[PDB]
């Protein structure tokens, strides 16, 4: 493979680890989700352009649309959490246990 | 893990291929159909009991509908099940016929010439 | 071999990903994501995807502006954190930088299977196609095919967008 | 679990600690039965500061009417024990 | 000694004690997503190495 | 006896009862006809009768 | 990784006790490291040094259990001149259980670990002998 | 190649202007001069305190409506297809749902700012 | 929520699941999952409270992470083969990502932590939907790619799911958490047999869905969410408690009840593949689920707990809303063992 | 003589937030009867601004 493929894959891995490891702010994790989506977009676009598969040139656009849907969902949930607690910290979300 | 879904010439969403019509339909007094009707009757009785109605006598039309629906569905369920088992046996026999070298017929010996070990009980 | 421009752009992409993945204040996280979006746009441009890279840049600019507004609304603190104002954030940033350095070194100086498979490098120019024809852009034709080939995709996407509007309004209602 | 079952001895030790940390009191001439106004020579304003230090130490507010009665460390310990429901 | 104590101790009481301890260990979580997603990262790292390298 | 509406009054809902009975009768007749057709088709396919 | 299991199983049963003990120690150390990682993830140790201490105690206990089991099993197999015998694995498992009980300093834990670990090791040896499969392939 | 040179030149010129502005004049910085400005007085609180956003709902809708642009920008190329009836049907269908989404948020008081 | 809006959201959830069901393209399956999650998030928050908000947030985070892993696996599979069809993945790493993603979507161990909390934080109707309908799509995807799964990872996750479900259910007094741990254990049982026979997985899915629907409807009818609240139902609706006790015995897998048949068929199918140890451990561990079912039955129907004085006023009122399918679900959850050979119709 | 039935003390074993109460989970409190927690006094401070004199 090209080394750019490894760079994009490691970008995805770093963003996934950033999401999986949580600091105080909820907003930081949403940004990590958006970063994973961006890396997926870049990787899929590179794969589609390299192989000249004409019909999937539209697939990353659909990816972006559902990324926007995910981001809107996350922001709405953050609005409700911050309205409840006055802060978007994840440690406030501990009313429910296992 | 998926045995017969990819069988050739399988129409996706029929629930009853035309070849199934070559098989004898289940009798209307089939014990499995009687059990389906009994299940419908139990459903009717439980429906009466939950709604705080006389369990045995309250809804006669409702119990009749319960039994009829259960029997109606069970008839087609039994048809499909019998057809699927018929397909299984047909495919098994065809495969056995087409591969004689994997299912050989070896001569069987009589018990007077087979030596079995004896284990005394004591 | 040839100027390794896309290699530098992808390294900056990874650097920005480490920047917003160490999770400083969301202002700096959004700045890092904007830098990553721009360098990814450049990467995609270098392989002939002008429309896709430019579109993702535009979309992420809008998203990060909304994210900046929301950060000022609901994600502030008295002392917003930078990559050097906290031991944990700085440690994560340095660890990401050195992990990328180790991967790159082990990638170009010898041939190893990191996670999936191996590779030697040789630059991106090798895997090209040298195809010579056309009064159009194949990317543009493939994207325009969405309105003639992808009717099903358009239907599901429009339904999802309308449902998303309804969903955000349902969630933010309260009571 | 939460904090251990606080006892009288710990309360008394903490009270004497915060009193010995107060600069207008002799570290060795102070006793659990010393009277602030008479034994230590402290002014009423000084006493108010001491009550405020107790409120900081034990993490609960004290009204003025209760504070005016508190004229020695033993009374402070007894008041804290009564408010926190500590028998020993 | 045997029926009321040791036969009780070996089969049923040991089972009850072990299951109670394991249930307490499993179900006593603080409800913080930080710890859960850290464990998710650990699990992902294991599956890709102890399983994904063996085929 | 009862004070208020009591939606089931002394008479039953004849529309609902009639619909239920008609559904049961139609299902039974359809099942009988289906079974007869199945038996005839099975006999004709295998040359029994 | 199952490569550690193969490095343990590549050595014959009653030969090269030091190498087999080293392999079992490595397996135990890996298991203890995984256990400590999960324990730290799900129950924060409130300090970096306390987490390091918990990792050390878990890993050392598991590595000691593996070392004792492997050494005892190999020594018993070679002294008794009885390879392919579940008794050696039972003896090693009880030795590891006694090691665990001494580590936790609990007589009941020691006895229970003896019994259960020895039975499990004997069962594993029986499965190796007769080819029992845990994660069986989908043959049919 | 040319665009990278142009961007480099522009950024270099801007940075050089900053450098000239910051190293040429005489600087006399003291605490009163560099303090935060609120027209005569010291601020009561911090400028980093949470600042309420009364248009928070329109901000989320902007995210979804911005991706409508991504789906609609290939339209000039789509007009060159042979099956113009299908493309026109799908293009009009997409805008109709965008118009209906705006109508839904308008009629349910979603465009009014929080009070 | 406007009833029209609620109907539209439920239909959107169902249509996303069906899109996952009918798609031949990986992108369309991903789109179906995205639409399902988007329409599902508001349903968890229909009754607004901080607990519902927290449950929805945790659910969204978990499912979004799973979706990201799903898409990344799809992209790897495309990279190593220019294929979009869901037939059999061509890369082991991509397949491992796919398995981890689908297990996180299903809530299999060790990705189980979200299920009890989300189930507890929502209402009983949302819990019913979450524990019945949300399992269909990932299970269908796993059924389509069954020949490609690594048996070791799948079976490890299934065994962990069964063990953790039993142990977690042992410790619960809230009914929703009990049902969530029961769901985790049943998912483990279902995924244990998937590499060998997908028909067994489908049969287990159908029976588990029937029992769970009956149990949730019985819990809605007697509006209780704790053990002690359900302990009062005997003094108002003894028939409901008796049906609950019989359904609980069925869920424990005791013969001749229905819940026994999936375990029986799974065990025999696994023994066909020379798998003996793991089914034995699986049944011996499902003993724990039976134990806490029996504890609930002891507290609910087999003994009579003390009641309150105000129950006399409740004695005078009937149920205004009646559930139409509750009687059928109970009968199917209990008395369908003699109809076992009908499973051939599922393949 | 009558059959034994559970009483208040027996019933209270299942009234806790969790079975098998340990030292850490003893401070866990059962959730509210309806799934509604009481609102927190997290007062959002308004922003204070000096408008003028300059
Ligand atoms: C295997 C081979 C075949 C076996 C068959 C399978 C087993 C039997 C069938 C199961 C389903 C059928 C019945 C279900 C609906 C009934 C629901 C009910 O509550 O009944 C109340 C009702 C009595 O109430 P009522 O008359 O309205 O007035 C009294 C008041 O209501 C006062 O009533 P109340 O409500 O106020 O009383 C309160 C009471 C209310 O509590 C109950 O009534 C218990 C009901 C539980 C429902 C059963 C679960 C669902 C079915 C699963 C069965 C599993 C079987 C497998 C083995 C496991 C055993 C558990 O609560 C309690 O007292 C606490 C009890 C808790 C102790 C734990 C035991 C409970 C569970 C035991 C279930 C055993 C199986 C069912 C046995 C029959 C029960 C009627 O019972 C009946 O009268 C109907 C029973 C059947 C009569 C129909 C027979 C047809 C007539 C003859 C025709 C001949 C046919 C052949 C022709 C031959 C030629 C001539
Ligand atoms: C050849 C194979 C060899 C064997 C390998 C397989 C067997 C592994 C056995 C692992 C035993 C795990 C259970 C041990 C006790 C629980 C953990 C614990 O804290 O114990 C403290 C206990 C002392 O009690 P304590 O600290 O006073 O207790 C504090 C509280 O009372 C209570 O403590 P706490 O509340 O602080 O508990 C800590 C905390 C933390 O919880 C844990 O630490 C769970 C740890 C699970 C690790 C599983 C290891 C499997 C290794 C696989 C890889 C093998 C590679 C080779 O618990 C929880 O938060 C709840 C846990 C359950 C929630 C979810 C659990 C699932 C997570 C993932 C499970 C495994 C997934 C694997 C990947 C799946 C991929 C699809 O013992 C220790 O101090 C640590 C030593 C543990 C014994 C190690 C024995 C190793 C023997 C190896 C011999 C090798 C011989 C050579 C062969 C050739
Ligand atoms: C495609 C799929 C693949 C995806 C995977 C690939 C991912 C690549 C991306 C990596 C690039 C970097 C990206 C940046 C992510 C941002 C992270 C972040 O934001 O931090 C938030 C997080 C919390 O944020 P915060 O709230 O602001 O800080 C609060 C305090 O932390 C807490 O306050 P406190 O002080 O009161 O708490 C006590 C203290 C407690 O701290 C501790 O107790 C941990 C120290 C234990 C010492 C370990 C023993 C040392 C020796 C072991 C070596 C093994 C071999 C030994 C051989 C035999 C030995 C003779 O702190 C903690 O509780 C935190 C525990 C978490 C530690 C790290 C988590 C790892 C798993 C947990 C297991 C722990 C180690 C056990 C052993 C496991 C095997 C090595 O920060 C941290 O906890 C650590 C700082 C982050 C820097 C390290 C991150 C690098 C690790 C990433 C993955 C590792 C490699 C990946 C692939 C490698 C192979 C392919
Ligand atoms: C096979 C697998 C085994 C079975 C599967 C697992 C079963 C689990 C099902 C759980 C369903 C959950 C549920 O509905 O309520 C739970 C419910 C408990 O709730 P509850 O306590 O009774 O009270 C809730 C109230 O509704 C409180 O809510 P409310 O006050 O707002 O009442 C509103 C109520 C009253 O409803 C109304 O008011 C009617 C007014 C009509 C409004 C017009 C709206 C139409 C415009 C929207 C069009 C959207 C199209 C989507 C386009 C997509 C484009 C790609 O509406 C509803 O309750 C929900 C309506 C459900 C709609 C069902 C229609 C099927 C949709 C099919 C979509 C597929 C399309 C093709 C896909 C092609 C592929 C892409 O459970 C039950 O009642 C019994 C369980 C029944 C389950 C089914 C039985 C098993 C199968 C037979
Ligand atoms: C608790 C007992 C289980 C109850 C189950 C629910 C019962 C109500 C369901 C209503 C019946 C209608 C369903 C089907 C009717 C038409 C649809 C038909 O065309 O579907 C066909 C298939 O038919 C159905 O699948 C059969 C459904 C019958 C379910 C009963 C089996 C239950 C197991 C034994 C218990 C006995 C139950 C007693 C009845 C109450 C399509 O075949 P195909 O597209 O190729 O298969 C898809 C799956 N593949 C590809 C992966 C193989
Ligand atoms: C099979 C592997 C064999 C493992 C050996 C260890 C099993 C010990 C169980 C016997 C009982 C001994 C005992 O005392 O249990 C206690 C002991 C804890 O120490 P305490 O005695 O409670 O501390 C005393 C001061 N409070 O119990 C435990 O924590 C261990 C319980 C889990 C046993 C392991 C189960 C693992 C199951 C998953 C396998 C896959
Ligand atoms: C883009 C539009 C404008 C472009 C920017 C370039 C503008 C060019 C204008 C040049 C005008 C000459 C600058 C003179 C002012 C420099 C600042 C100044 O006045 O400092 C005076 C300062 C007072 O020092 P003291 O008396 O020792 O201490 C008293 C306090 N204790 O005296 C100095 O330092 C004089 C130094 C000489 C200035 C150098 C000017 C050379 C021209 C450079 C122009 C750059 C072009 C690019
Ligand atoms: C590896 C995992 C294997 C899984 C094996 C599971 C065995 C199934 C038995 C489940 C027993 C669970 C007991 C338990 O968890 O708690 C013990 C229980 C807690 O009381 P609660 O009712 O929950 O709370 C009251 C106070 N509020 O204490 C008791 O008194 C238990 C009384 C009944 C115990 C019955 C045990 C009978 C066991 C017979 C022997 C065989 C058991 C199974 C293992 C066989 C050996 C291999
Ligand atoms: C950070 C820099 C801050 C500096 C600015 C501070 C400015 C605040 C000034 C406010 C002044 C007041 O409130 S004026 C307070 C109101 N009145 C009086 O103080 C006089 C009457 N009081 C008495 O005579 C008592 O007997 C007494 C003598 C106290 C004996 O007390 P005890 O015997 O009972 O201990």
């Amino acid at each position: 493979m090209p080394l750019v493929y490894m760079n994009i894959i490691m970008a995805f891995a770093i963003a996934l680890a950033g999401l999986l490891m949580y600091r105080s702010h909820l907003m930081s994790s949403l940004l990590c989700l958006e970063g994973m989506m961006l890396s997926l977009f870049i990787m899929s676009t590179l794969i589609i352009l390299n192989t000249h598969f004409t019909l999937a040139n539209m697939m990353p656009i659909i990816l972006l649309v559902f990324a926007a849907c995910e981001a809107a969902l996350g922001l709405s949930l953050l609005v409700m959490v911050s309205n409840t607690y006055g802060t978007d910290y994840v440690q406030n979300l501990n009313l429910l246990q296992c | 893990m998926t045995m017969m879904s990819g069988r050739p010439g399988r129409v996706p969403l029929q629930f009853l291929p035309n070849e199934a019509r070559s098989l004898p339909p289940p009798k209307l007094t089939d014990p499995r159909l009687v059990y389906m009707g009994f299940l419908g009757y139990c459903s009717g009785l439980i429906d009466n009991a939950i709604r705080r109605r006389p369990v045995v006598s309250a809804g006669l039309h409702r119990q009749l509908l319960y039994v009829t629906s259960f029997v109606f569905f069970g008839y087609y369920l039994l048809k499909r099940q019998d057809y699927m088992y018929a397909l299984r046996d047909h495919d098994m026999f065809a495969y056995v016929k087409s591969h004689p070298e994997d299912f050989p017929e070896k001569d069987k010996k009589t018990y007077g010439e087979i030596l079995e070990e004896f284990h005394p009980v004591r | 071999m040839t100027m390794y421009i896309a290699f530098i752009l992808s390294t900056i992409f990874v650097i920005g990903f480490v920047g917003f993945s160490s999770k400083p204040s969301p202002i700096y996280g959004g700045l890092g994501l904007i830098v990553s979006g721009g360098v990814g746009c450049g990467i995609v441009l270098n392989f002939g995807g002008s429309f896709l890279g430019l579109m993702v840049f535009l979309i992420y600019l809008g998203g990060m502006l909304v994210v900046f507004g929301y950060t000022t609304a609901m994600a502030t603190e008295m002392y917003p954190e930078v990559w050097v104002s906290n031991k944990t954030v700085f440690g994560a940033f340095v660890s990401g930088l050195m992990m990328e350095f180790c991967m790159v070194y082990y990638a170009l100086k010898e041939e190893e299977v990191e996670i999936i498979f191996k590779f030697n490098g040789l630059g991106d120019w090798v895997i090209y196609d040298t195809g010579d024809s056309g009064f159009f852009s194949e990317e543009a034709m493939g994207i325009a095919a969405l309105y003639s080939y992808g009717t099903w995709l358009v239907i599901v996407t429009g339904w999802s967008l309308l449902i998303g509007v309804v969903v955000i309004m349902e969630i933010t209602r309260g009571n | 679990s939460d904090a251990p079952p606080l006892t009288l001895e710990a309360i008394k030790d903490r009270v004497l600690y915060v009193l010995k940390l107060y600069d207008k009191i002799d570290p060795e001439k102070l006793s659990v039965n010393s009277h602030f106004m008479k034994d230590l020579g402290l002014d009423s304003l000084d006493q108010v500061e001491i009550i405020m230090a107790m409120e900081d130490e034990f993490g609960f507010e004290i009204p003025d009417i209760d504070a005016e009665k508190l004229m020695c460390p033993q009374e402070i310990v007894d008041y804290i024990a009564d408010k926190k429901d500590v028998y020993e | 000694l045997l029926d009321l104590i040791w036969l009780e101790t070996i089969l049923p009481k040991t089972t009850s004690f072990i299951q109670m301890k394991m249930s307490i260990m499993v179900s006593n979580q603080k409800g913080l997503i930080k710890l859960y997603f850290l464990s998710f990262l650990i699990t992902i790292m294991i599956s890709m190495t102890l399983f994904n390298y063996h085929e | 006896k009862f004070y208020i509406r009591e939606p089931p009054h002394g008479s039953p809902d004849w529309l609902k009862v009639g619909l239920t009975l008609g559904t049961s009768v139609f299902l039974w007749i359809y099942l009988i006809k289906q079974h007869k057709e199945d038996v005839l088709e099975y006999k004709r396919r295998n040359g029994l009768e | 990784a199952k490569t550690l299991l193969h490095k343990y199983s590549d050595i014959p049963e009653g030969t090269e006790c030091h190498r087999k003990a080293y392999a079992s120690t490595s397996i135990g150390g890996a298991t203890g490291l995984i256990v400590s990682a999960y324990s730290i993830a799900l129950k924060p140790p409130a300090s970096f040094l306390e987490g390091v201490a918990r990792t050390g105690r878990y890993t050392f206990t598991s590595a000691a259990i593996g070392a004792i089991f492997g050494l005892t099993s190999c020594i018993s197999a070679q002294v008794r001149e009885k390879p392919d015998d579940p008794l050696n694995y039972f003896i090693g498992g009880c030795a590891g259980g006694l090691t665990l009980g001494a580590r936790t300093r609990s007589y009941g834990i020691g006895a229970a670990a003896c019994a259960y670990m020895g039975l499990t090791a004997a069962l594993v040896k029986m499965g190796q002998l007769e080819g029992w499969q845990v994660f069986a392939e989908p043959k049919v | 190649m040319n665009i990278m040179l142009t961007l480099l030149t522009n950024v270099t010129l801007a940075s050089l202007l900053v450098l000239i502005a910051f190293w040429l004049p005489q600087l006399n910085a003291y605490s009163e001069k560099t303090s935060p400005y609120e027209c005569g007085f010291d601020p009561m609180g911090s400028a980093r305190l949470p600042f309420s956003m009364k248009f928070f709902l329109v901000a989320i809708t902007f995210l979804l409506f911005d991706l409508e642009i991504a789906l609609l920008l290939p339209l000039p190329w789509a007009s060159q297809t042979n099956n113009l009836k299908t493309m026109l049907t799908m293009a009009l269908f997409l805008l109709i749902l965008l118009a209906a989404s705006l109508a839904y948020e308008w009629t349910q008081k979603g465009l009014e700012w929080a009070e | 929520m406007n009833p029209i809006i609620y109907t539209t959201l439920i239909m959107t959830v169902m249509s996303g699941t069906m899109l996952v069901m009918i798609s031949s393209h990986w992108l369309l399956i991903w789109i179906g999952f995205e639409m399902n999650l988007l329409a599902m998030i508001p349903v968890l928050m229909k009754n607004f409270n901080p607990r519902a908000t927290e449950a929805a947030t945790k659910y969204f985070l978990t499912q979004a992470t799973a979706s990201m892993m799903l898409m990344m696996a799809i992209i790897i599979n495309l990279l190593y083969s220019g294929q979009w069809t869901i037939t059999k993945m061509f890369n082991p790493v991509a397949m491992t990502m796919m398995t981890m993603a689908l297990a996180m979507k299903l809530g299999l161990s060790p990705f189980h932590f979200w299920v009890p909390e989300v189930t507890q934080g929502i209402s009983l109707q949302a819990g019913l939907l979450l524990l019945t309908w949300q399992k269909l799509a990932p299970l269908s995807v796993l059924c389509q790619i069954s020949q490609s799964i690594n048996p070791n990872l799948m079976l490890t996750m299934a065994m962990l799911s069964i063990l953790i479900g039993g142990w977690g259910g042992l410790n619960q007094t809230q009914l929703r958490k009990i049902m969530a741990y029961s769901s985790i254990a049943h998912m483990g049982w279902m995924t244990a047999v998937l590499p060998y026979n997908t028909t067994m997985t489908i049969l287990n899915l159908l029976i588990y869905i029937t029992m769970t629907l009956a149990m949730f409807m019985l819990l809605i009818h007697s509006s209780a969410t704790t053990t002690l609240s359900l302990s009062h139902t005997w003094n108002k609706m003894p028939v409901i408690t008796s049906l609950m006790m019989v359904t609980l015995l069925s869920m424990g897998g005791l013969p001749p009840l229905s819940g026994f048949m999936p375990k029986w068929m799974i065990i025999q199918e696994m023994t066909k593949n020379e798998s003996i140890i793991m089914p034995t451990l699986m049944a011996m561990t499902a003993l724990l689920n039976l134990y806490f079912y029996m504890r609930l039955a002891y507290s609910s129907s087999l003994t009579m707990f003390p009641s309150t004085n105000n129950m006399k006023m409740k004695w005078q009122f009937e149920h205004t809303k009646q559930m139409k399918l509750l009687p059928t679900m109970i009968v199917l959850s209990t008395l369908v063992l003699p109809m076992t050979p009908a499973l051939s119709s599922l393949n | 003589a009558r059959q034994w039935q559970p009483d208040v003390e027996w019933a209270e074993q299942f009234g806790g937030a969790v079975m098998y109460p340990t030292k850490e989970t003893a401070h866990w409190k059962p959730p509210p009867w309806n799934d509604v927690d009481p609102p927190k006094d997290t007062l959002v401070s308004n922003l204070t601004l000096n408008f003028g004199p300059q």
